[PDB]
DNA sequence: ATCGGATGTATATATCTGACACGTGCCTGGAGACTAGGGAGTAATCCCCTTGGCGGTTAAAACGCGGGGGACAGCGCGTACGTGCGTTTAAGCGGTGCTAGAGCTGTCTACGACCAATTGAGCGGCCTCGGCACCGGGATTCTCGA
DNA sequence: TCGAGAATCCCGGTGCCGAGGCCGCTCAATTGGTCGTAGACAGCTCTAGCACCGCTTAAACGCACGTACGCGCTGTCCCCCGCGTTTTAACCGCCAAGGGGATTACTCCCTAGTCTCCAGGCACGTGTCAGATATATACATCCGAT
């Protein structure tokens, strides 16, 4: 028969539909699982990775280093007013704390 | 001729080979004898990594020597 | 002989008063009261034995004797705190 | 000995799409790793519920698309449901 | 080679073997030698003026002539004294109890030449019933002391561990006959090399102890029912036990007589226990729990306090209940 | 000699610490704390050295964001220090001591 | 000349006037349009049973009475009796709302 | 049939009213379009919920509980109306 | 054969075993759902059911009342110390608020 | 042909307060609250045959979801009650 | 405001290591093709309940006046925290070594899903009495001005 | 310290509708087998956690001075509370109309499941460059003095 495509590839998308398909079988969410779901939902997650990957390039750019350190990922979350929205309840290791000195403090 | 495979654990075992068997040969036949996969196995030879497109003549390898056996695993 | 178990006794103290202050200085705080470091060694007593015990009570439910940093995490995300990076 | 799996072959994949020169640590990759693990069960756990407040038993891309409404921030659940449904429709075009 | 004490009340005396039975970093017990003289010292308060002209605080154990210089000349110089022993005035009597003070030392004296490897301890089934821990010295002499033992009461441990409990209770309690049950096999193996122990060392200072048995098995059998109704205080380290052997004690306990004592590490009954028609059959009927004042160093696992509970059963609690329910 | 006015090191420490991101508690201490804590299950306890890690960059991470708030609740009674009531403050509103 | 209460006397007596009660502090019928009015800018011509109506009031209600009081804490720290916006904005913002 | 501003429906004595329930006993005259500006915001993030599941579920009318549905998603779960 | 016996009676329980087993089983919670799980399961959510009613009835009477009235569930929930902590972010509809004045406030 | 607990929790008034009542606005508010920590406790224990790859929910996972959500006093009486019906439901 | 001394801090170049990133072989998981069965799409119908309007009663909102209490600014004083220097305690590091326990495989049996038949528990509808809400009239208490 | 006056609790009556008990009846839970696989268990293996060691030195500890910040006090003044009059529209009760919620029947197309197959991703190995570090210098920042 013809050479096989997979569904990542047919979609257009770089995350693998046929592993999202796997998970959302396997995880007890429903009874059955409908062929456009895990297409939707593996575009949505590539979607999100890459405006993080966006804002922690652009951040590491800023201090002039050519790899993504989870400094990177702290600095572009909290600095992006959606996607802290998201992360509001999650602590990143190693990713500290932004920059931020109250207009009191400082000296007159 | 024989040779001996020491493991790290502290098991040297011997093993019947000839000069023409491949790296890929003697680590088929400790399967045969301790069960041992064979991409769980790294030998050594005067501090080599042994290959196993060559064969024990191809590094100058005596009957009776001491052959060391470096424990890869799968992960960690 | 002597004993089955060494017991460690006291240990909060440990938290020390040069680690307090460089941990308010990443919250920003310009000046500290000498009555903090009471009232943060107490929290970070009741925080750090809440996640322990949550942490432990996943570990014997695994018959497992060794809490693992997974425990740890589905500790915290238990307790509306994600932690990333150790790694689930 | 069982072998492992993870999203880093595929975070790499966008990664090099979006910064073609940047690189990224093993640490950081490990976040990335815990971020998409953490969507995906918030959205899966979502739409699980969908199905459920509706009496049906199946998921659909209608019940992942109204969990991502849901879950997701202002403008990024714009783009993200215009990124699935043109996922969708190029699926089943061909 | 070895060095020997001799009794003040005529027993067998003692062996010191000079590779000498260090336990710990530094206890390094010739420690234990030089304070088993000091509680001699007084029993008998006259040894300190037969021996105050030659003896001082000294270090320097690593010599052999150290200990020979106190020893054999305990084994002479006790003769200054001992040489009343006929004629107008005989020793101590056999018939007295320790004090808290010298009770504190020989369990811990015969603590140290029962168990080799107390590390051998910690080999169990994480989380179930047979994990170990003990009770300090304090919280038990705390439960002697708030209990009234009479001189017809019954005590039994139920989990005695290497046994040291029981032997504090016979040795600072007029009664009958004390027991003790063990399952695991390492804690009841050292619970025979300590009854021997304590017997050897309690003829050596000339003190009783009422009478007491250390036995292996399982107290949740059928020849346990019987015998668990029969005792009148019970002693129990129920702190890990878990909730399906708590329940199974209950339905031993429910058989307890009137004023039958029980102290355990955890409840088996709340201590704002409302009655109502729901819990009829609960055992908090039939009981009153009040907890003990806690101290520190009470338990062996934690530095801590963790504070024991008293049970007392009492059937005057559900009359009362029943006492009223009928004229509304 | 030379001595600089105080606040000026304190904020020079603002700016240290705010850009790194390193563990400021000393590991040994933080570890020591940990298997005390866990002495009062009586079961022995093991602590795989990936987990101890775990709990310190979240105990960190717990205490830096409530000296924020904290610092919030003293700059509102317009005071540069923080103090007790600070903490007993941000805590009851945030929903932990109540 | 005719009787009147100090200032503060009459508002505690309202403090325990509506901590008594459990009855809802807001008109119905200007709740029930603001409602409407919020939800023209989702769906077009929505229907709304008359228990959601409710339901979307009792969780208002709530809200701002449990915000009250971490606002009182915020005042009174302050060492005020008073209820001012910053006392609003502080107690959103430990809350984790505002940001 | 266009309607326009009833957060001034919202009265000066609504939000005394529940104040008072809260504790406060002085009220400083800028509360009020603070708290207008408070409930604006509360009832968005619970309105914009509660259509989305009544979007989903093809119908035209919010019922009560996709109200229960769409609190229970922001942590404010609500008993009384059949969750 | 013989009679029929319910499983909350042979469990000694007022609710129901065999609901509680049927919504396990339709929930999607697991794949398999083991035979004490319901039982251990309805004896819980009847404990925590006798503890509210207990502490209701309790305020009911203080008020001389002779029903449970929301008010009274309201009360008996946020005077317990660890109901509270369960229920902390629940709000009961027609509940009201506990009575607290604090203590700057009341006059001198 | 539409369920609720409102028979069993009447039932549990009786045992508790022989002679008070409810209103019908509070028993749906009793409702509410079995319905919530159900879904509380099975979805926990959910999670926890999940993490450790079992299939089966049983008693013991019901156990630990117990310990896990319920605080202090409330977790201790709720595993001794539910340990009681469990060996009842066995031996008979 | 300006000036200089001193301390911190940014800048630039070297050098060096270990981790990222690439490549290769391989196995297992995803894909292609097919069948069978039931979930849900679709239509049609019923009748509930949402909406719109109306009018009257009156509770509540709005407006304004008036005055006192509280917010706020200013000042002064004492204390406690920051800064920095010398002393001291133990953290950190690296290296070695033991052993135990976590992870793994292989049997094997008991436990739970599935299915069929049967009946009693719980639900719907039904009376009906009493709890409670309303109304009025009395005593008690609290606040405020003396 | 004490009388006026305004709220508040307390003590009875009337009226009512909602909670409580009764009954008839499905349908969901129980009984009873049965099968197959999940999980328990024994055995085995080797990674990683515990413990110990000595050394170096980073960091904690302790001390002391002085400065600036907390805090209390006072005074101003204006803004908030309390009250009375007027006005507005909530609320209730009622009527009427129809959108759409809710249900049922029918059938189709979508998904689970199966087997065959094969290629993408994982493990492993290997090489080099990004980043960390160090040192020295340049320069921006603070602060006492003028
Ligand atoms: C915590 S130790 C108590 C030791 C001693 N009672 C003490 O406090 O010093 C509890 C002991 O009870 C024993 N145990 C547990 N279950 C038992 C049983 N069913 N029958 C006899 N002993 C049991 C265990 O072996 C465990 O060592």
């Amino acid at each position: 028969r013809a050479k096989a495509k997979t569904r990542s590839s047919r979609a257009g998308l770089q995350f693998p539909v046929g592993r999202v398909h796997r998970l959302l079988r396997k995880g007890n969410y429903s009874e059955r699982v409908g062929a456009g779901a895990p297409v939707y939902l593996a575009a949505v997650l590539e979607y999100l990775t890459a405006e993080i990957l966006e804002l922690a390039g652009n951040a590491a750019r800023d201090n002039k280093k050519t790899r993504i350190i989870p400094r990177h990922l702290q600095l572009a979350i909290r600095n992006d007013e959606e996607l802290n929205k998201l992360l509001g309840r999650v602590t990143i290791a190693q990713g500290g704390v932004l920059p931020n000195i109250q207009a009191v403090l400082l000296p007159k | 001729m024989q040779i001996f495979v020491k493991t790290l654990t502290g098991k040297t075992i011997t093993l019947e080979v000839e000069p023409s068997d491949t790296i890929e040969n003697v680590k088929a036949k400790i399967q045969d004898k301790e069960g041992i996969p064979p991409d769980q196995q790294r030998l050594i030879f005067a501090g080599k990594q042994l290959e196993d497109g060559r064969t024990l003549s191809d590094y100058n390898i005596q009957k009776e020597s001491t052959l060391h056996l470096v424990l890869r695993l799968r992960g960690g | 002989a002597k004993r089955h178990r060494k017991v460690l006794r006291d240990n909060i103290q440990g938290i020390t008063k040069p680690a307090i202050r460089r941990l308010a200085r990443r919250g920003g705080v310009k000046r500290i009261s000498g009555l903090i470091y009471e009232e943060t060694r107490g929290v970070l007593k009741v925080f750090l034995e809440n996640v322990i015990r949550d942490a432990v009570t996943y570990t014997e439910h695994a018959k497992r004797k060794t809490v693992t940093a997974m425990d740890v995490v589905y500790a915290l995300k238990r307790q509306g705190r994600t932690l990333y990076g150790f790694g689930g | 000995r069982s072998r492992k799996e993870s999203y880093s072959v595929y975070v790499y994949k966008v990664l090099k799409q979006v910064h073609p020169d940047t690189g990224i640590s093993s640490k950081a990759m490990g976040i990335m790793n815990s971020f998409v693990n953490d969507i995906f069960e918030r959205i899966a756990g979502e739409a699980s519920r969908l199905a459920h407040y509706n009496k049906r038993s199946t998921i659909t891309s209608r019940e992942i698309q109204t969990a991502v409404r849901l879950l997701l921030p202002g403008e990024l659940a714009k783009h993200a449901v215009s990124e699935g449904t043109k996922a969708v429709t190029k699926y089943t075009s061909a | 080679l070895e060095l020997r004490l001799k009794s003040p009340v005529g027993a067998e005396p003692a062996v010191y073997p000079w590779p000498l039975p260090v336990y710990d970093k530094h206890h390094d017990a010739a420690h234990e030698i030089i304070e088993t003289i000091r509680w001699v010292c007084e029993e008998i308060p006259d040894l300190k003026l037969a021996m105050e002209n030659y003896v001082l605080i000294d270090y320097d154990t690593k010599s052999f002539e150290s200990m020979q210089r106190l020893c054999d000349k305990y084994n002479r110089a006790i003769d200054s004294i001992h040489q009343l022993w006929k004629g107008t005035t005989q020793p101590m009597k056999l018939n007295t109890r320790p004090s808290t003070g010298l009770l504190r030392h020989i369990l811990q004296q015969v603590y140290n030449h029962s168990v080799t490897d107390p590390e051998k301890l910690n080999n169990y089934e994480p989380f179930s019933p047979e994990v170990y821990g003990e009770t300090s010295f304090d919280l038990v002499a705390q439960m002697i002391d708030e209990i009234k033992m009479t001189d017809d009461d019954l005590f039994v441990d139920l989990g005695s561990g290497v046994g040291q409990v029981v032997l504090q209770v016979a040795a600072a309690t007029n009664c009958k006959h004390h027991y003790g049950v063990e399952k695991a096999d390492i804690p009841a193996k050292y619970a025979e090399t300590m009854d021997r122990e304590f017997r050897k060392w309690m003829k050596w200072y000339g003190k009783k102890h009422a009478e007491y048995t250390l036995e292996r098995g399982d107290f949740l059998s059928e020849e346990w029912r019987e015998r668990i109704a029969n005792t009148s205080v019970i002693f129990v380290n129920n702190f890990a036990f878990g909730p399906e052997v708590d329940h199974q004690l209950k339905e031993r306990f429910a058989n307890m007589k009137e004023g039958g004592r029980i102290v355990s590490s955890k409840p088996f009954a709340p201590l704002n226990f409302r009655i109502n028609s729901r819990n009829l059959s609960d055992i908090g009927t039939i009981m009153r729990v009040v907890e003990l004042s806690p101290l520190k160093g009470s338990v062996s696992w934690t530095g801590k306090p963790v504070s024991y509970y008293l049970h007392t059963i009492d059937r005057t609690i559900l009359e009362n209940y029943f006492s009223s329910l009928k004229n509304p | 000699p030379h001595r600089y006015r105080p606040g000026t090191v304190a904020l020079r420490e603002i700016r240290r610490y705010q850009k790194s991101t390193e563990l400021l508690i000393r590991k040994l201490p933080f570890q020591r704390l940990v298997r005390e804590i866990a002495q009062d299950f009586l079961t022995d306890l093991r602590f795989q050295s990936s987990a101890v890690m775990a709990l310190q960059e979240a105990s960190e991470a717990y205490l830096v964001a409530l000296f924020e708030d904290t610092n919030l609740c003293a700059i509102h009674a317009k005071r540069v220090t923080i103090m007790p009531k600070d903490i007993q403050l941000a805590r009851r509103i945030r929903g932990e001591r109540a």
